């Protein structure tokens, strides 16, 4: 039988990462443009740009972790289904 | 990606532990339920969110073809070693690799669902490879996998 062994490892998320993702791509140029592509660094826009950046980047890894809470909570599901397989 | 006859019919078994009042299909209640007996909290977007995942004819809830469809794409197991050994390490106090008999008993009398001290005993007899009182979890996890 199986014994020990376990199951091997949606709109609103999927808008929440192109979101978030084009938001990196945008504060990621920001940050270069105003630290690497000007004569003069203005600190306040990259403050700015980097709090901009954080906020994407945390976003992004939010939508991840809840992909793989879901994808446990559904492991789970299956795990349970597949007690029935002992016969 | 494919189901043999034996395997259709206990999961037809297994679809009656979830289709709690018996009407042919599950809904993000019985879902809910059925996740609370497990010992899990799932939110009302996450239960929308397996329905979702597996109902193709976007009627909201899941019949037995859907479901069995799911199961086919998982079927693959994988052993549970590093994580059974990971839930002993939370009773490894001092993180040498050992727990002793009292404290396998302590943890097993007072924890979870709870073992008699009688049962204890049969456990220990088997974990205790080297009659020392002592048990090196990571080789008795390994037993128990092989
Ligand atoms: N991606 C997903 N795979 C599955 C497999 C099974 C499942 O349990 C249910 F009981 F809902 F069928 C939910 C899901 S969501
Ligand atoms: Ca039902
Ligand atoms: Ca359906």
């Amino acid at each position: 039988g199986r014994k020990l062994e376990l199951t091997k490892a949606d709109t609103q998320l999927t808008k929440r990462v192109k979101n978030a993702a084009a938001n990196v791509l945008r504060e990621t140029w920001l940050i270069y443009k105003n630290t690497k592509l000007v004569k003069k660094i203005d600190h306040a826009k990259v403050r700015k740009h980097q709090r901009k950046f954080l906020q994407a980047i945390h976003q992004l890894r939010s939508v991840k972790m809840e992909q793989r809470k879901l994808n446990d909570q559904a492991n789970t599901l299956v795990d349970l289904a597949k007690t029935q397989l002992e016969h | 990606d494919q189901l043999t006859e034996e395997q259709i019919a206990e999961f037809k078994e297994a679809f009656s532990l979830f289709d709690k009042d018996g009407d042919g299909t599950i809904t993000t209640k019985e879902l809910g339920t059925v996740m609370r007996s497990l010992g899990q909290n799932p939110t009302e977007a996450e239960l929308q969110d397996m329905i979702n995942e597996v109902d193709a004819d976007g009627n909201g809830t899941i019949d037995f073809p859907e479901f069995l469809t799911m199961m086919a794409r998982k079927m693959k197991d994988t052993d549970s070693e590093e994580e059974i050994r990971e839930a002993f390490r939370v009773f490894d106090k001092d993180g040498n690799g050992y727990i002793s008999a009292a404290e396998l008993r302590h943890v097993m009398t007072n924890l979870g669902e709870k073992l008699t001290d009688e049962e204890v005993d049969e456990m220990i007899r088997e974990a205790d490879i080297d009659g020392d009182g002592q048990v090196n979890y990571e080789e008795f996890v390994q037993m128990m996998t092989a």
